């Protein structure tokens, strides 16, 4: 973790650079403060710091939790998170809210769970074949289970107020992403308490592995089932969706794929 | 200039007193020339033991605002006195601040009155005479606090864009064009020339105010277009055909004063009236004006009080003028001197002289800030808003090296004491972080926060009252209270929408302050 | 580049008037003399007083307790003209001394709308106690205050409305009588009313120090020692043609 060291350490010495300049242009501590907000590029490397600060907690979250691994997880966080990044602006200028840090912030949030159950999806395809089973590997999984799934249940429910009480104009967004995030941890959950099921018998027990993927099918339905109401609402609120069309593609794709396997089974 | 100088130099030092008094008022204030301070007290010197109205003025300055010679209050006023009694203006114009202001001299309003009311006349008598200089005030404070925004000048290439558009077709650009260089200001100097060549091209086109001030021009007269009563009344015919109110007022003041056609009071009064009906001001001020004399109507002064109130709220000097004359004399409305007094100092802020600042200004963007505090220090003596917090803040920031370096301090505080007086909000705020701090006086945390509170109650600053928060938070002054603290925070963000920053991350710090504190008393 | 004598500046305060004719010019050049010419060339040389060069404060006697009637009893008298009205803005409000504050807005000579109350009489601020540094405020801010409380409720916080009435020395209150002068407010309620009274004026700690003393200057026209033995409202209008005409006669 050199680099990122590295990285954080120049950060921080561009902050502390534009701290110091706009101090010394006004030595009081209001209108310093009011210079700094009113100049775009201070606020810009203060934004830059504050990315920063999230990617170095993201990566002491990530060591806790699962810890390195370097492999075709980092590949898939990259890929999904270059895809999430363009889905996220497209749905930023979906609406007028333009700027705006509160919502910038929860954006990155949001952009930080998804890598996070992203990683721990790929987590669960590595477990299934032949992990480092111990106690250390079941209180990981299941603590970021529990972490997920409560974050997700609460956020979703805040979405939920929002839209009832204001209305349909940007929380939807949310409320569709942390959704489909929710079933991506029941996915999870599912395929953890089978590998342990799995494990703990001895025996192959291969009698539940078909019902482990008939379940996996069924949720995958719900996963295209929510995808399309929410083109649905998407199309109910305003002219045309351009920024999920494509995951809803995936989705799909994902789906049928899952269909003809089952069928030709 | 500078050649001009030269020639007035040779022919100074000891022959003639209108090269030594040029010479000696250039010396004192850096411009046109190197500043020689002890030169231009020497030469004040002179002039005063032989005899001279500036020269007088001068060495009165110099013993009263501390440069060169030691400060004397005492032979400082008796300079004015004489330099006033000689006939001059400046030392008229100061005396009447003196005199208004409690500086010096003890506080009275007849002498004040009767100083700005003499300088009033004079320069009422000028832009009759002439038409007028628009002043563009600028101040540094602002400026640098703001520096995003556009100043008075106009910029370079907004007038470029005019005198494109003049050359294409635009006449109402033209129009603009030559009124700007008529006047004068914005970032273009007064030039009669392009003026009139811009008149004349929008006169080919149709425009009224065209032909209006072409026929405003004619009858006043200037020094490269001849005067001519005929072709000014024709003007002025022309425009008024069309229905233009510059057209009608000019038509009336024809035949007002007999120019072009014979005197009648009646059809002045009626094309002055239907001026002033399309919202012009000079037609309001001629109404007001004639109203109140009497000219042709009855002397009915409420409709002239009215009248000359428009046109103080359109912006012209004279109908300034009149209100305070008629405030004085109780003439119309009940005697108030005040009032007379604020009105005739408003007017003195717009004469010739009034057009230093510019030059000070300049002085201040050629990094040479000697020559544009002194011009700074003269225009505050008689008692300007813009030269006080421009000479406060330049001997603030110590890019002033007349001023002792030990003694910028006790003169930037008084310069700032004296701008606070005259409701500008930055001079409190500087007063509060003076007696704050410890620069200029001791440290003096009560001072501070009477400054700080008057300020935010008399200005509602964002500022002020972010500091007050401070002041009550850290119990500075006043008992230490968290719950006023965050009462003055919330007012400070709802004051201004800059304020939520600084609002938000002090709140952080007492919240976390009061959670420490919370703890520490609970178990 | 020179000193500044600020304290000179801020206390000291001078008055030029020129005599008839006598004749200086010969005597002592103590510095205390200025030789001056005119416009029309006659020379005169005028006498600074002797706070000129030297500043030296006027033993002033330090401001006692007021031997006659107290504090309380100097805004006594106010109790039998109560009720003070001023209208500023939309509002108006009525300072009752003793019994209230009020607020209401009036329209044609009559009271429309919610009448609010801004506070009820509390207590007073005596002056016998020292130790508090409210003291201190009003001994170097030179003004009584009260405090009123209980009033009409705050549509923001739900506290009742209070109101710092504070009186100043003004003599040119002596004819117009006691009137309200500045009306301060934040957008909480807290009212701030500050009233201009000639009544407490006589008590020496709360009327502000003029202290002037406007040593005035005496400018004698001076004459040469050759010609000495061969001779041998309307206020400020009567002072400048006093000063023209003395410049002018002189001249001759």
């Amino acid at each position: 973790m050199f680099r990122t060291a590295v990285m954080m350490a120049a950060s921080l010495a561009l902050t502390g650079a534009v701290v110091a300049h706009a101090y010394y242009l006004k030595h009081q501590f209001y209108p310093t403060v009011v210079y700094l907000t009113k100049s775009s590029p201070s606020m810009a490397v203060l934004y830059i710091q504050a990315f920063v600060l999230v990617f170095l907690l993201g990566k002491v979250m990530g060591k806790v939790f699962f810890g390195q691994l370097r492999a075709a997880e980092m590949e898939h966080l990259l890929e999904r998170s270059w895809y999430a990044v363009t889905e996220t602006c497209l749905a930023f200028t979906v609406f007028r809210d333009d700027f705006s840090p509160r919502f910038v912030a929860l954006f990155t949030l949001l952009l930080f769970l998804k890598c996070f159950h992203w990683l721990a999806e790929d987590r669960v395809d590595f477990m299934e074949r032949s992990p480092n089973i111990s106690w250390l590997f079941h209180c990981r999984i299941v603590s970021l289970m529990f972490l997920l799934g409560i974050l997700d249940f609460l956020f979703v429910s805040h979405a939920y107020h929002s839209i009832l009480t204001r209305g349909a104009s940007v929380q939807l967004v949310f409320g569709f992403e942390y959704a489909i995030l929710m079933t991506m941890v029941l996915t999870i959950f599912i395929k953890y308490v089978l590998h342990s099921v799995d494990l703990q018998s001895e025996n192959p027990w291969d009698n539940k592995a078909v019902y482990m993927l008939y379940t996996e099918l069924f949720t995958g339905f719900i996963k295209v089932l929510l995808y399309m109401a929410f083109m649905t609402i998407m199309i109910k609120v305003h002219t045309f969706p351009l920024f999920a069309i494509r995951p809803m593609y995936l989705a799909m794709r994902q789906f049928k794929k899952a269909v003809t396997d089952a069928i030709m089974s | 200039k500078r050649e001009a100088y030269r020639y007035l130099q040779k022919a100074a030092g000891m022959n003639h007193t209108k090269a030594l008094e040029r010479v000696s008022y250039a010396l004192l204030f850096g411009d046109y020339l190197t500043q020689n301070i002890q030169a231009a007290k020497e030469m004040f010197e002179k002039l005063t033991e032989e005899g001279s109205p500036k020269g007088q003025t001068g060495l009165g300055f110099l013993y009263a605002s501390g440069l060169g010679v030691n400060s004397s209050q005492a032979k400082a006023l008796v300079y004015y006195t004489f330099g006033a009694l000689g006939g001059n203006l400046i030392a008229h114009m100061i005396l009447g601040y003196r005199y208004w202001a409690g500086i010096g001299v003890l506080q009275s309003c007849e002498s004040a009155l009767t100083h700005y009311r003499l300088v009033a006349n004079h320069v009422a008598s000028d832009i009759s005479l002439t038409g007028g200089s628009v002043v563009q005030r600028i101040r540094l404070p602002d400026e640098v606090e703001n520096p995003g925004m556009n100043s008075g000048m106009l910029e370079e290439d907004l007038i470029q864009y005019y005198q494109f558009l003049a050359e294409k077709g635009d006449v109402q650009a033209q129009v603009g064009l030559g009124q700007l260089h008529l006047h004068g200001g914005r970032g273009v100097e007064q030039n009669h020339q392009r003026a009139f060549d811009y008149f004349n091209l929008a006169a080919n086109a149709g425009n009224s105010h065209a032909m209006a001030f072409l026929g405003k021009m004619y009858s006043e007269g200037s020094d490269i277009v001849p005067q001519s009563n005929e072709t000014a009344l024709h003007y002025f015919k022309k425009a008024a055909d069309m229905g233009n109110p510059v057209g009608q007022s000019g038509l009336g003041m024809a035949y007002l004063y007999g120019r072009g056609v014979q005197v009648n009071y009646d059809l002045a009064l009626k094309y002055f009236q239907k001026a002033a009906e399309q919202g012009w001001v000079d037609g309001q001020l001629q109404l007001g004006s004639m109203y109140y004399n009497g000219i042709g109507v009855k002397r009915d002064y409420k409709q002239a009080l009215k009248y000359f109130n428009l046109a103080s709220q359109g912006g012209h000097i004279l109908a300034f003028y009149n209100l305070a004359q008629m405030h004085a004399s109780g003439t119309g409305v009940m005697r108030s001197c005040h009032t007379a007094v604020e009105l005739f100092k408003n007017v003195c802020e717009r004469g010739r002289w009034s057009e230093r600042l510019m030059t000070a200004y300049n002085s201040y963007k050629d990094e040479d800030y000697n020559a544009a505090v002194v011009q700074y220090l003269l225009l505050a003596e008689q008692g300007y808003e813009v030269a006080q917090s421009n000479a406060a803040f330049i001997l603030d920031q110590r890019e002033a090296t007349i001023v002792g370096e030990n003694e910028t301090y006790p003169r930037a505080l008084l310069h700032w004491n004296r701008a606070a007086s005259q409701g500008y909000t930055v001079a409190r705020i500087k007063l509060g972080d003076y007696h704050f701090y410890g620069f200029g006086t001791d440290v003096d945390y009560e001072t501070a926060f009477i400054h700080y509170r008057l300020a935010s109650e008399q200005q509602h600053s964002a500022q002020a009252m972010f500091n007050l928060g401070y002041m009550h938070e850290k119990g500075l002054g006043i008992k230490q209270d968290i719950h006023l603290a965050k009462r003055f925070y919330d007012m400070a963000a709802e004051a201004s929408p800059d304020a939520q920053v600084p609002v938000f991350l002090a709140l952080c710090k007492l919240g976390v302050v009061y959670f420490l504190q919370y703890i520490r008393e609970a178990n | 580049v020179g000193s500044l004598n600020l304290e000179e500046l801020s206390e000291m305060r001078y008055g030029i008037e020129i005599l008839p004719l006598p004749v200086m010019g010969g005597q002592s050049q103590s510095s205390d003399v200025v030789i001056v010419s005119s416009k029309y060339k006659q020379r005169y040389e005028c006498r600074l007083p002797a706070g000129a060069i030297h500043f030296q404060r006027e033993r002033e006697e330090e401001t006692p307790a007021y031997q006659g009637p107290g504090i309380p009893e100097l805004l006594s008298p106010m109790r039998d003209a109560p009720c003070l009205l001023k209208t500023k803005d939309w509002w108006t409000y009525e300072f009752c001394y003793g019994r209230h504050i009020q607020q209401y807005h009036m329209e044609d000579s009559e009271i429309k709308g919610e009448v609010l109350y801004l506070g009820y009489y509390q207590s007073a601020f005596d002056w016998d106690d020292e130790t508090a540094k409210a003291s201190k405020q009003h001994r170097l801010k030179r003004y009584h205050s009260q405090t009123y409380g209980n009033g009409s409720k705050c549509d923001l916080n739900g506290r009742p409305r209070e109101a710092e009435v504070r009186f100043l020395c003004d003599e040119g209150a002596g004819i117009s009588g006691d009137y309200i002068d500045r009306v301060d407010e934040p957008l909480s309620c807290s009212y701030v009313l500050t009233i201009r009274t000639p009544r407490l004026c006589p008590h020496p700690l709360l009327r502000p120090p003029p202290s002037a003393a406007p040593q005035a200057i005496l400018c004698h026209p001076s004459l040469q020692p050759e010609e000495y033995m061969a001779y041998v409202p309307g206020a400020e209008e009567a002072q400048k043609e006093r000063q023209r005409q003395k410049e002018l006669e002189s001249n001759y």
